[PDB]
């Protein structure tokens, strides 16, 4: 501000928003989708 | 072996001008360029012109070689179906110079190009089966034809009425779900066909409202209007501080 | 003088993800150590790969031979400068001193680059600097120097035309666009194709065909996709030599989804074993799916997942959560019914949303010129 | 006959004449760097700089 209270108290990082969605959902993913062939 | 044929054609490129006079090379080199590139599916009408340039150099050579030479060029007119060079070639004195048996059977094959006519095409397909065997690539020639003639027949039955039931209209093409209906769906992706189907009651409904002059001419300028302000943001922030 | 060491960078990524082979990667590295006088290539590989036993005096007599070769280049600079010439003395020392950067670490790098950068009278010798920062920026993961040198190459050497080394920037900046996420400029700068032919910095051009074809299946739209390969001449013969890559392009236009779980997995296998594609292989998978799902839903307004299981063989619970996490992330908005086996398309995205971008940008933007209007007065 | 002024003969195409006239007109084109401008000038006897 610098006044008042607060002074007292592409990129891959941009792509990480979509990448972190892959961390908790469906991995990447290859091996699992590759296993879906012979399952059914 | 197409890559080996191109390497054999590449060796003919430097050999053409290597010796003194070809004597006939570039005429055959353009013919060989009308084979490998024909399998490469580069361009049709231009490749058909290479068979025409080679046919001009075929004058006064072995007749058994020229009697099988018209098998490639006149069947190429069957593949294209719109060469636009029909009237030029077949009306000239050079294309009609051969009065022999096999070329007279090719004369009506060159007439079959001007024919089209599926019901007639399925007939002459058996009559010309003897000429079908000499086709260098049998798959690419007749597949693109019959697949192109498909939508040529499809646009005829769908044209008269807006919406059409898919059970009766597919009985004329002999099947529904396997390939045909998936090919009509591909025509929507290529914009050649505008419409939508119904799986429950089996009715293909054609509806279109392509033009919008209010939305497109507006939003594009507003996005440009943002570029007018962003470019002026350099003036704003700099003059103040 | 790159591909021999450029493959060592591939050996670094070869050791990175898999732990299986530490012997196979160290045998061709020692074969690359006994030549080229490589020191750092086996110094940083010594931590990643095995610690031996002993290299030392076996490779120390080579760096001693390098020291005799390094001192004769140092003797070359003061002996040749006794005479007077334009660039003849200083260019002969820098090309082999940048080769001394290929020996090891940063020693040869920083001493050659910044020293000779001033006298160079040609844009070709200035790009040899930039070219040798990109190879060491390929070896070492540092992204800093590779953004700076390309910025210096675009100002000086582009003035101005060139046939060769300016088209190499379109490959390098295209390789920078594929290193980070840029879809549009990557395939755009990769349109040069055979015009660059094959060079020591271009490695195998057939591998460059695999690099431009993987970015083309996304950024290049389906009408433009088939337009480039079909009508293309020099780019068509190189993809025809690869049966797996050519079959994928024809199948993408054929829309059959039975081979997509196969062919794309083979492409994903190449995506896993290639460098710089490790962070980027997660989004590429589903991006080709929505690219195939785009034209998919456009076919019918009412679609059944039982018909999807036909081509998928058999998608039931897989495409359930799949398409669910798509619409949730804003990818191909559609309404797909559960247990009723109905998909609804729509979405008419050309009417309501296209008017929203007007006031959307018109909020934060106009708010900036509000405070800016409050500056007057004071 | 050089009277009265400096004597200038209308130059025929020459070796050193074809070297400079080619390098100047090549600045407006994109040309490969593996080309030798010495041999291409000698392979064109006679003719002119035009």
């Amino acid at each position: 501000m610098s006044e008042k209270k607060q002074p007292v108290d592409e990129d891959n990082w941009d792509d990480d928003n979509v990448e972190d969605d892959f961390s908790n959902q469906l991995r990447a993913e290859l091996e699992k989708h590759g296993y879906k062939m012979e399952t059914s | 072996n197409l890559p080996k044929a191109r390497a054999a054609l590449t060796s003919a490129r430097t050999t053409a001008n290597a010796i003194y006079c070809p004597p006939k090379l570039q005429a055959t080199l353009d013919m060989q360029s009308g084979i490998i590139h024909a399998a490469e599916e580069k361009d049709w009408k231009t490749a058909y012109s290479y068979f025409y340039e080679a046919f001009e150099g075929y004058d006064s050579i072995d007749s058994p070689k020229a009697i099988t030479s018209l098998k490639y060029m006149l069947l190429c007119k069957i593949m294209l179906n719109t060469p636009e060079d029909v009237q030029a070639l077949v009306s000239g004195k050079l294309a009609l110079r051969y009065a022999g048996r096999q070329t007279e059977a090719l004369k009506c094959v060159a007439q079959a190009s001007k024919n089209r006519s599926l019901a007639d095409f399925e007939k002459a397909l058996t009559d010309y089966r003897a000429e079908l065997r000499d086709d260098p690539i049998i798959s690419t020639h007749l597949a693109k034809l019959y697949d192109n003639l498909l939508e040529q027949n499809l646009i005829r039955v769908i044209e008269p009425f807006s919406r059409v039931q898919i059970e009766h209209i597919s009985s004329l093409i002999k099947l529904s779900k396997a390939d045909v209906e998936r090919k009509l769906s591909q025509m929507i992706l290529d914009k050649k066909f505008h419409g939508i189907l119904d799986q429950g009651e089996g009715v293909l409904i054609i509806f279109d409202e392509p033009p919008v002059d209010k939305t497109y001419e507006a939003a594009l300028e507003t996005i440009q209007n943002m570029s007018k302000v962003v470019d002026s943001l350099y003036n704003k922030a700099k003059k103040l501080t | 003088p790159k591909n021999p060491d450029l493959r060592i960078a591939q050996l670094r990524f070869l050791l990175s993800l898999p732990e299986h082979r530490g012997d196979a990667a160290v045998r061709d590295e020692l074969m690359a150590a006994v030549r080229d006088n490589n020191m750092a290539p086996y110094y940083e590989a010594l931590c990643k790969s095995l610690d031996w036993q002993i290299d030392v005096d076996l490779l120390n007599k080579m760096k001693k031979a390098n020291e005799d070769e390094l001192k004769r280049l140092d003797e070359e600079l003061e002996d040749a400068e006794k005479n007077l010439g334009e660039s003849e003395i200083r260019d002969a020392m820098m090309a082999k001193a940048e080769y001394l950067c290929r020996i090891g670490d940063k020693e040869g790098a920083l001493t050659a680059f910044r020293k000779t950068y001033d006298k160079t009278v040609a844009l070709g010798h200035r790009l040899d600097i930039v070219f040798y920062l990109l190879r060491i920026g390929l070896f070492y993961m540092d992204n800093d120097l590779i953004t700076r040198n390309t910025e210096k190459a675009k100002s000086l050497i582009e003035e101005g035309g060139d046939w060769d080394r300016r088209n190499r920037l379109k490959v390098y900046q295209g390789l920078y666009c594929v290193a980070i996420r840029d879809f549009k400029q990557a395939a755009e700068l990769f349109l040069d194709t055979v015009s660059t032919f094959t060079s020591y910095e271009l490695m195998d051009y057939k591998t460059f065909v695999t690099y431009t074809v993987y970015v083309s299946m996304i950024a290049l739209e389906r009408p433009d996709l088939r337009e480039k390969v079909i009508k293309g001449a020099e780019i068509l013969e190189v993809l025809h030599s690869l049966p797996a890559v050519r079959q994928y392009l024809f199948s993408l236009y054929e829309c059959r989804y039975s081979v997509f779980f196969q062919s794309l997995a083979v492409v994903e296998q190449e995506m896993k074993k290639d460098w710089l594609f490790a962070p980027h292989y997660r989004y590429y998978v589903r991006e080709m799916r929505i690219h195939a799902y785009s034209q998919l839903l456009e076919s019918y307004r009412s679609l059944t997942l039982g018909y999807m299981a036909e081509a998928f063989g058999v998608g039931v619970e897989f495409i359930d959560q799949e398409l669910s996490r798509f619409i949730a992330a804003g990818r191909l908005h559609c309404k797909i019914d559960k247990v009723n086996e109905i998909v609804e398309t729509n979405r008419p995205d050309s009417k309501n949303w296209q008017y929203q971008e007007t006031i959307k940008k018109g909020d934060l933007l106009l708010n900036r010129v509000q405070k800016l209007s409050r500056v007057i007065n004071m | 006959p050089g009277r009265i002024d400096r004597k200038i003969e209308f130059p025929p195409p020459n070796e050193e004449a074809r070297l400079d006239i080619l390098k100047i007109h090549s600045r407006k084109m994109n040309l490969t760097r593996g080309i030798n401008l010495r041999k291409i000038a000698e392979l064109m006897p006679g003719a002119s700089g035009a």
